[PDB]
């Protein structure tokens, strides 16, 4: 029994981890006074400005476009 | 929300200019001015002009009244 734990708790911590590191990707921080954009290919680049928070990309494809 | 401190405490600063004077000749004439930052729209401060704001504003406008009033004025 406490090896289908462990085995568990192994696949649960790598599913956590890979989950952290797409949301972070995604992320850039807009340090005070960064307005980036969010971007893709379907339509170029949202005509929507990421204000001066940390609006949200979907990764690889906005390649963090951090206007300062 | 960074409110990085914001130092309305004095920072001291001065300017000059070389202007040509109402004779063409060149007078350079300085300047010391005692500027202070406000409170009630520090958030478009910080937002625009950053941290650093006393540094971006000064130096053109002294120099431009100092060049027009110099030209105006004979030495």
């Amino acid at each position: 029994m406490a090896a289908k734990v462990f085995e568990s708790i192994g696949k649960f911590g790598l599913a956590l981890a890979v989950a952290g590191g797409v949301v972070n990707s995604a992320l850039y921080n807009v340090d005070a006074g960064h307005r980036a954009v969010i971007f893709d290919r379907f339509r170029g680049v949202q005509d929507i400005v990421v204000g001066e928070g940390t609006h949200f990309l979907i990764p690889w494809v906005q390649k963090p476009i951090i206007f300062d | 929300q960074y409110p990085i401190i914001y130092d309305i405490r004095a920072r001291p600063r001065k300017i000059s200019s070389p202007t040509g004077s109402k004779d063409l000749q060149m007078v350079n004439i300085s300047l010391r001015v005692l500027s202070r930052p406000n409170a009630q729209e520090l958030p478009s401060m910080y937002q625009r002009l950053g941290l650093d704001y006393e540094e971006r504003v000064l130096p053109s406008i002294v120099n431009e009244v100092l060049k027009s009033v110099v030209a105006k004025f004979n030495a």
